[PDB]
């Protein structure tokens, strides 16, 4: 832990720091060494974490889908061998992503997760579990990408288990979640089917609770209720 | 690509 | 050198890559690896080295600005004390900014610059020192910031005196060594006036050779004119 | 900022 010597408390500021210069990079270092910490995470913490490593990862999954993109075109009939080059710079990049993914779920399992026990850590946590498993499973080939996914799959269930039985339908995490584990299911399971009933049935359940909120719970709650239609409609 | 936050 | 066992062909190969990927530290290691092979660069190699440089500096340089602009107004009348903590991540973001600073500057000392003897190479690489002993001096405080202000005039001046001995007045490494030692004298060396005399007599000389030019040559002259006229239009 | 290039 290179953020050892550093107060928690000036982790997490120095982590702020970093998000209003957009050095992601730095803020996922400060928010790591936060987390190593010991300390259970407030829900500021916990949003702190997951923006920049979700950041962080967000341009190395850009990143390796040109490469990718660049990989496939070299390997179609009529294309002029260009070595091993685009491989082998598409692997460096697909081995960082990985890495990264690691990171975060090394951090859920020491010991985010086992100590989070209100629903709205557990369930955010275990949502960074299903995204991070879903981050490895877009790149992965091997005799463990089944596994890949049905990791990021448990995750995501036990995350809507919880989700269905403690928090309203517009919460939210709760909405986050649904709108993720749509794509899962879309983009990783090859069940678009199950995307759409998924992204639907959330859709409505909001729209029916909407009501009892405020006005500043109705614009976050519909904000993300909009990238269900989003999907919705990209999907229809 | 599809949204996720 | 980390690069070393990798083929140099290899290393431009996948800069360019990295390029498309917006992966610039990784296309900046990999120009210094090409770099450091010791032989000279080509013109498209030059500008990969010089691209790749700029998006990391950039990016130094932008956060840097936020984090000082946080820094000074915490140090105003009537702030609540912080702590260290901004100062000491503005000065982590500032090392690093310097760091990329001297590697740029050790490359072109060792020995881009003295094997430079065309024109072409010769003012675009001294052109590039004044460049990152600007930005040094942009975060200089110390005994050094006269030298350093001092290095970057010297640099961009001698890159001028063979500019104008050995390009038309319409070559794009002219007009942007113009540009930016225009940059200086505004930002840097606090003269407003050579700034603006040199910005407008550059921009009069090209248009007047503009007739010389193929069409693909007037858009490029003209593109770094348009630069010249913004800045004037900023600074009169 | 002024432009440079
Ligand atoms: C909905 C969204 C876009 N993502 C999300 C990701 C994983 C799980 C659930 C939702 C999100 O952002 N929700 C959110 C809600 C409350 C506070 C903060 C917040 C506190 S601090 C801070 C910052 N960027 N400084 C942001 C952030
Ligand atoms: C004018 C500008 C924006 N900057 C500049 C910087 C320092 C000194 C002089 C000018 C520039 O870009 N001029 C340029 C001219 C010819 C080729 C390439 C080029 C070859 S390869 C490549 C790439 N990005 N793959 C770009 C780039
Ligand atoms: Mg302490
Ligand atoms: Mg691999
Ligand atoms: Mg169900
Ligand atoms: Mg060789
Ligand atoms: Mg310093
Ligand atoms: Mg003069």
């Amino acid at each position: 832990g290179a953020m050892g010597s550093m107060e928690r408390a000036s982790l997490i500021q120095k982590a702020k720091l970093a998000e209003q210069a957009e050095r992601y990079e730095d803020m996922a270092a400060f928010m790591k060494g936060a987390v190593e910490k010991g300390e259970e995470l407030s829900c500021e913490e916990r949003n702190l974490l997951s923006v920049a490593y979700k950041n962080v990862v967000g341009g190395q999954r850009a990143a390796w889908r040109v490469l990718s993109s660049i990989e496939q075109k070299s390997n179609e009939e009529g294309s002029e061998e260009k070595g091993p080059e685009v491989r082998e710079y598409r692997e460096k990049v697909e081995t960082e992503l990985q890495g990264v993914c690691d990171t975060v779920l090394g951090l859920l399992d020491s010991h985010l997760i086992k100590e989070a026990g209100d629903a709205e850590s557990r369930v955010f946590y275990l949502k960074m579990k299903g995204d991070y498993y879903r981050y490895l499973a877009e790149v992965a080939t091997g005799d463990d990408k089944k596994r890949i996914i049905d990791s990021a799959r448990s995750a995501y269930q036990e995350a809507m288990d919880i989700s269905k039985k403690e928090m309203p339908p517009t919460n939210p995490i709760r909405l986050g979640l649904a709108l993720n584990f749509s794509v899962f299911h879309y983009e990783i399971a090859n069940s678009p089917e199950e995307a759409i009933s998924l992204a639907k049935t959330t859709f409505d359940e909001a729209m029916a609770d909407l009501h009892t909120l405020s006005e500043d719970s109705y614009k976050d709650s519909t904000l993300i209720m909009q990238l269900l239609r989003d999907n919705l409609t990209l999907w229809t | 690509f599809p949204a996720t936050v």
